[PDB]
């Protein structure tokens, strides 16, 4: 699943600290407060979601929903290009 | 209905001025140390979620907050609440979670301009230190400093009345209406 | 079940997950203090308390469904039906403690420790301790128990964490 | 090439043009995301995040620079003339800014300083004085009216009521938008 | 009882500015090495509890601290001490635990603004290095650096008088009042 | 009382609790220096000094009330009444030393060791190890606490000085 | 005074420099003998046991101290200048440390902390989580990759992948090492 | 006096910044391997006690250290040494134990701010690897890395002058004043 | 020469002695230490100068080759290339695998092996190999178990060493 | 005083204290090298070299005053007056070696062994001193090598201790 990992890494690299805090707030229902405090990048949160099967390479619904919330349609296009 | 995403959109429609107003209106429930890092709406919501004052089944305090800051657009769009409804809900005794003393103070800030704020600061030279009378302070911060110095409160409106009597009379109208309402 | 499965589970956990796994099994291994997770799982396997279903329950409590699928070849339905059909290895009290710990950040745990020093003292203060370390200290001092949660509830209420107080009340009503 | 071009376009825009562009982009960028936008380039960045401005899609940037009447930048950096834009905006499609927004902005183009004072004084019944300060322009007043649900696509009553006192040419634009 | 709960509630009503002020006011009792890691109010309390200056039976120093930072609201609410009482308690010779030299300095920080602080820094270029005169330093850190370089003290107020006279005359009034009591 | 109780106690204590338990019993195991906790308990039972009440007092001093309830089936008041009734196995001096050690972090213990090196001639040791070293040099004793008191005052730990003064006044 | 010189060189060596030296000596000192190396003198002794460091053979020590860019120690205690070392290491064959090692070390020299975090995240599927702790440095990750025969002199695909994920200068370093072969 | 208690009090009045300054100023006497574990002042003192540079009868190096870090308060309080006195003692040839080259470098660190330090780091990208130019490094660590790469030294000040000439001009004056004494 | 054996035994650490004892396991009675083993070997005539040189080469003590036997790496390497070895390649492979394992890897490897053997004390990899030999679990013609265990601890390089040895036979 | 006294001393001593006692008594009985402390004390008692004063000096040198008070009913002043009045069992050279060992950590001893191994051929400093004595490298009249090695490990305080011993000799 190396392409999915590189997709998650690219999405994480294209995020800001404020966007990271927004994603943390959005994922508070799925990830605890302490684990969210341990998150220092988008890839950390994506890895935690991948360990919980909330985000799979064949089930990108959560990632697309999070990116649609943040209105990051370019990252949505990246995800769609991955789906190809 | 995604509760978290709805809160995120509401926060996305709020600038720093509305955030400062909401933080002031939530002073009776969130202490100064917890309020200092609040630089966005989301974090504020989080604190309210920790006090069980904001959940998917209890939107009363969020509606009250957005109504007091006159964000009726957010109420109608994301909370499905019109202007009249909240009014009736706030006419019932006990259903108001924001104290009438707080709202009154905020309403005073609604009627003060820039030069009026400068005059309000000049009127407090002999009661408040100059470090708290800087030009970067807004009227709510001045109210907070007065409360810290036990100069403003529910039982101490004398200095507020005096300073308001120097700039405009509608401010005394609001103060005395809240006072007689007690 | 074999040593390879235990090794795979142990190698795919971080320090915090290891600490949580050790905490959850404190009531099934009271007759031993396991030093690490590998020794804990080995002890559970020797005593017959680490079957495939028990390891699945442990992985379910740490929410490592990737390990459930990859190592034990199980999904959510399998582990949930196993927990519905058989007695649990970890009591709901330990799960509640772990949940409360997951919903507390560093500052919250620090403030919680500050409230406890009136009723227990500073205690173990060599390092910054997690919420589970505080729970272990309170257990060693007979201050918290499945039938004794009033103190933790009051302290969580005092740090403005009413949601965790509601979790405690929900557990109380579940009995 | 392209990023340098966007940087040059942003460098050729002053604060008034920036405020006009931020108002014209309200239907796609919320208030919180607009607050830290203190230069044109930053604005462009946000548009690049919503896929409304890319190297292959310059339509929205052209529309913005045409609506703000900055034809010099269009001709210099985008190689686009006035007639071209007119033809592009005459199509029923290809319009990304709502007709309600443009109309409102056009009203701000036709009001003077004393007219702005009269507009401020005409709304003391529904808006507080702190939002009707002597430094607010007409776009901020429009935003506050929308916040207090007195101005909108379906509520133009107070807009016409206040516009009729100052001048009648504003009602012309309002009725032209209405016939759409 | 809930002594630690009361201390925690008092700390929750204190922001970082109040914490810096309290740390400055406790300099004569807590050395620099112990002051560096103090990043919240509770920590400060801990150090005081180690010197027996904060106990369930000894709130005198805590009351003095909360009075000097003009947090009279906290005094009245959590310590049941009004402003007048504290005044009386600080007029008796020997009951003041914070030195009159220290308090005076803090009061100067109450009357200096941003431009006044930068002028104060510009007045100390030939006595303090640039790294210690950075634009992020406040007036209390400047006082601390001056004390480190033995230009400010109980028996040496000349340089302080010089810079204050270059900036304002009310600061000379505060200095001269502290001197005349001495 | 049996040997299974000793085994359960030995297997249910952590390293710090074992180290503290060995320190508290230094005044009853003088001729012999027990290598570990199990051997210490075996010696105490061999000498007849490990009854149910003695082991209960030991668990009470190491603050392991969970073991008191689970293994010896006793509560706090029961052990307190036992301590009020019979003479104690562990003197108040050892309890004071352990309490002061429990309220000291690594930095405080390091600074305290730095001050003591003037009166006594290399790894990170606990406070109880420092107390043992001072005892081996006749520098601290139930009737000789002035040096430890002064050193605790000099490291700005006045609360522990007050604990020492309370111990001195109770005698 | 040879032993005194070795002791003085070791006293001027930090723990990070020691880890770098241990990594650059991996092709000559195996992991079991390398684990207890917590001082420079121990590394020196181990090299003396393989006759790679003697009173007359300072070549490997000079190469090590040059690759860690400790030119001060080279000039003061080994009496060798930077240009001299450059000349001697440009000759084909006198290099005892492989170009693969130097390349890896330079990559570790050009990766920052956040870059190291992204590196660890990019190797989640290939390395066990317990080995991706925040205390692991990039050289330890390289060693773990070599353990799994995923990184090597002829195998650079995953290395290039992660480097392209993080930075382009690392790809340039890899390509410069490749064109040397 | 009491020597251990005096050293302990001196160390308690020193924060981590002063400790880093002292460790830098003691580089010519304490090697890097022994410098790495030094996380408090007392440890440093111990190392000096091992070289007999700090003992009950030899405070000269300790006085010089506390003078170079401008801690005259500790000098007068615990070492009973005035500001002028040290000057005299340090003007005598060969009485100064800290080299003029070292002190000079430290003084440069006193005149560089945070943004100036960032520009200084940006000025050495072609000569120092990125891992050693992280935002955690202070100017003294950059000097140490430059010395390791033999680009900074007593006879090698060319790169130092080059980098200083782009951030500030007084640093070139300090460098040239130290240089002319050679 | 017999005076050399005493010097060799004196100038060796515990790990090197244990490894040396392991390599000579294939040549009756079990000698207690290295001195007695070397005495028995040179008594039976199976320990010439070249054999001791090979032994010192396997424990990687070239300084001893220079000081005691006055030989370098090249001489013993050509000697091993030209005549048959005293220590089989299986023992050399085991020693190489042991030297390329850290304490954590050795611990994890022992943890995997305890399913197939008992509980042997902090023992090295060579002690584990000796126990597995005593239990008929590892042998020059039976490396599948050790190879599988090395694969499970992500030591594919050592698995490749085992595969290369199996290819050479 | 009896065999019970020897048993109590052997049982109460620490491991480092036992090793130090053996090192300090290495110069008394060289016919036999005692393996442990119990055998050493038995040999001393048999040879008549374990009086009250001898055991008092031994416990004083290992800095074990609690045992002096508990077993021999003596304080520091008594043993010091005895050492000033009567001849010593342990020479000042052994005491100097033990003091230097006590002021050396494991890294210091490691670097010292690394420097010393050129002149000879995890050990403690006392084991290194014993080997150096068996190789005629250190002696009460031969301390220049150890002194210079301590100077090279930047331990000038121990060099001055050695200088003080040399001044104490003449």
């Amino acid at each position: 699943m190396d392409p999915f990992l590189v997709l998650l890494g690219s999405v994480s690299s294209s995020l800001s600290s404020s966007e990271l805090t927004e994603l943390k707030f959005l994922c508070l229902g799925r990830v605890g407060k302490r684990k969210l405090e341990r998150v220092q990048s988008g890839l950390d949160l994506f890895s935690m979601l991948l360990e919980q099967n909330d985000l799979e390479p064949g089930h990108t619904e959560l990632l697309r929903e999070l990116l649609a919330s943040l209105r990051r349609h370019d990252l949505l296009r990246r995800v769609d290009d991955f789906e190809a | 209905m995604d509760f978290s995403r709805n809160l995120y959109d509401i926060g996305e429609q709020l600038d720093s001025e509305d955030l400062a107003s909401l933080k002031f209106l939530s002073l009776d429930y969130i202490p100064q140390r917890k309020q200092e890092p609040i630089k966005d709406a989301l974090m504020l919501f989080q604190r309210l979620q920790e006090k069980r004052m904001l959940e998917e089944s209890n939107l009363s305090f969020l509606k009250e907050l957005l109504f007091r800051i006159n964000r009726l657009d957010l109420l109608i769009t994301y909370l499905n609440t019109r202007k009249e409804e909240m009014e009736r809900e706030l006419q019932t005794p006990g259903r108001a979670q924001i104290s009438a003393y707080r709202v009154m103070l905020y309403q005073i800030s609604e009627e003060v301009s820039r030069s009026e704020l400068r005059s309000f600061k000049g009127g407090l030279q002999e009661e408040i230190s100059k470090c708290k009378l800087d030009d970067d302070m807004n009227l709510l911060d001045i109210f907070i400093e007065m409360e810290k110095r036990v100069i403003l409160g529910e039982g101490k409106l004398d200095i507020l009345k005096r300073v308001c009597a120097q700039i405009n009379k509608s401010l005394l109208k609001i103060i005395n209406d809240y006072e007689e309402f007690s | 079940m074999s040593a390879e499965v235990i090794g795979q589970v142990e190698e795919a956990l971080d320090t915090d997950e290891k600490e949580m796994l050790l905490f959850l099994c404190r009531d099934v291994a009271i007759d031993v203090v396991p030093p690490n997770v590998r020794d804990l799982l080995d002890i559970l396997r020797e005593r017959g308390k680490l079957s495939v279903g028990d390891l699945a329950e442990l992985l379910y409590r740490v929410r490592r469904f990737d390990l459930l699928k990859r190592i034990l070849k199980m999904d959510r339905k399998a582990v949930e039906t196993h927990l519905l059909r058989n007695p649990h290895l970890v009591s709901d009290y330990r799960v509640l403690m772990a949940e409360i710990g997951e919903d507390l950040d560093k500052s919250d745990v620090s403030s919680l420790i500050f409230l406890m020093k009136d009723y227990m003292g500073r205690g173990k203060i060599s390092k910054e301790k997690s919420f589970l370390d505080l729970v272990v200290e309170l257990e060693k001092l007979n201050l918290v128990a499945p039938d004794q949660l009033d103190l933790l509830e009051k302290c969580l209420k005092n740090i403005h964490r009413i949601d965790l107080k509601t979790k405690i009340q929900k557990y109380k009503q579940s009995v």
